[PDB]
């Protein structure tokens, strides 16, 4: 009966409210299908991304808005990345979009690399530890990351406390969106960190301080007779 | 002039340059995920309803889009997103590829607004759902506060979104409630036989 004339009152956001926010086995799964974690440190503006292969299942994509701080990327920069050279011609992209303008040109992005939007997935902060974009009309207090398509028991809501100032990590809980999907294996991080790092990933990014990515390595984790598989479904048995 | 007030029509065809201008405009319109076309939501005439202000627009599915592009055809900027999550009476989520715990309202300005109180409500709603289609009646404080005083504009209400302050526009209103001098004058001399056709 009114959290939003209660945050006005209190400074309490009307999401602390929210209460309560079967289910592994398919977890272990995903975790016994998942590759080896690779990872390699790449300057991403200077670098060619079609050195990355094979084509990814997955792209998670993460640039460094200068919404984040109060090397940055902008729109711009971002735009002018060649996604759609290394995605799989069925494959799936999830965008970390901010709360500004980048909740509109994300989705030019994703239209400019050849996906349409299926999911918005709302990181929702709340601020139970501690109860300005001169265009902004409310008090920012979210983020969006979309998910696109190409080809042919989860909520669209993520909820944590706001990370103290200074902090720039997503939540995790989007790698178990994405991974709950069951979306194929090769799956790439654009932009993650050493501190992002995870099995079943391959990480790029510029702060990484070690690699160990090889293309052909990495190709060989697909190698038949473990093409096709969607990550979620026990290893075919050899020898 | 304060109290509801309110015009059942169809929206595609009143001639809505008699209503004046309007501090916010709010809608949730029945896109074609009785509904409209993409055409006929492109040709709404948004455009004569603000000099400067705000427009609310719900969105849903590939709506997310189409509202974009309305929203910048009729010359709005989108400058926020409100988030609706839906709860039960006891403050719990009501849980295609994801299943859905909130609806979406962008945030257009046209012009330059002036005096407005921007910052004091947060762009997140935690409300229960009352009936299926309703909108929670949070979204009109939050628009009070922002704007108070100023008269404003619903297009596609029904007859619980009358509210102090709005003019509500929809084919499920009880007929013609007009208070507004100005609006009254304007609406006989157009309408003098009070039919809103073609
Ligand atoms: N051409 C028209 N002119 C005036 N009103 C119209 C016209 N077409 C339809 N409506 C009315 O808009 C309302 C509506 O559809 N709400 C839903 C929009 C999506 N989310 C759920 C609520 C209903 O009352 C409906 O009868």
């Amino acid at each position: 009966n009114d959290y939003c004339q209660h945050f006005v009152d209190t400074g309490h956001r009307p999401q602390n409210f929210i209460r309560d926010v079967l289910i592994r086995l398919k977890d272990e799964l995903i975790a016994k299908s998942n590759t080896p974690p690779m990872y390699l440190q790449a300057d991403i503006e200077a670098f060619d991304i079609r050195e990355l292969t094979p084509k990814f299942d997955v792209i998670l994509l993460e640039p460094p808005l200068e919404e984040y701080y109060r090397k940055c990327w902008t729109w711009d920069d971002i735009m002018k990345l060649e996604i759609d050279e290394i995605a799989a011609p069925r494959s799936f992209i999830f965008l970390w979009c901010g709360s500004g303008e980048g909740l509109d040109l994300g989705r030019v992005c994703l239209r400019k690399w050849g996906y349409r939007r299926c999911e918005d997935i709302c990181w929702i902060k709340t601020n139970k530890n501690n109860p300005l974009d001169p265009k902004a009309v409310f008090q920012r207090t979210k983020e969006h990351c979309l998910m696109g398509i190409k080809g042919t028991v989860d909520i669209d809501l993520i909820i944590t406390e706001e990370p103290e100032i200074g902090n720039i990590e997503k939540p995790v809980e989007i790698f178990h969106i994405i991974e709950h999907f069951c979306l194929g294996r090769r799956r790439l991080h654009l932009f993650g960190r050493d501190s992002t790092i995870r099995p079943g990933w391959l990480t790029v990014g510029p702060t990484l301080t070690n690699s160990n990515y090889n293309a052909e390595t990495y190709a060989s984790y697909f190698s038949a007779p473990n093409s096709y598989l969607t990550g979620c479904t026990e290893e075919i048995e050899r020898l | 002039l304060f109290p509801p007030q309110w015009i059942c029509c169809d929206i595609r065809y009143l001639d809505v340059s008699i209503l004046g201008k309007f501090a916010v405009v709010m809608a949730d319109p029945p896109w074609d995920i009785g509904t409209l076309t993409d055409d006929e939501m492109r040709r709404l005439n948004i455009p004569v309803l603000q000099d400067d202000g705000f427009l609310f627009l719900w969105v849903t599915g590939r709506a997310m889009e189409l509202g974009r592009e309305c929203l910048n055809l009729w010359g709005y900027e989108r400058v926020d997103e409100i988030i609706w999550v839906k709860t039960n009476q006891l403050q719990r989520i009501i849980r295609h590829w994801l299943n859905h715990g909130k609806e979406h309202c962008l945030v257009g300005v046209k012009g330059n607004p002036q005096g407005f109180n921007q910052g004091l409500d947060c762009d997140v709603i935690v409300a229960e759902v009352r009936s299926t289609s309703h909108k929670p009646d949070e979204i009109y404080g939050m628009i009070e506060r922002l704007s108070p005083g100023t008269r404003k504009i619903e297009l596609f209400g029904r007859p619980h979104n009358v509210q102090p302050n709005w003019i509500t526009l929809g084919n499920q209103l009880d007929g013609i409630h007009l208070l507004d001098p100005d609006v009254v004058a304007r609406f006989k001399q157009r309408y003098p036989d009070g039919i809103i056709s073609k």
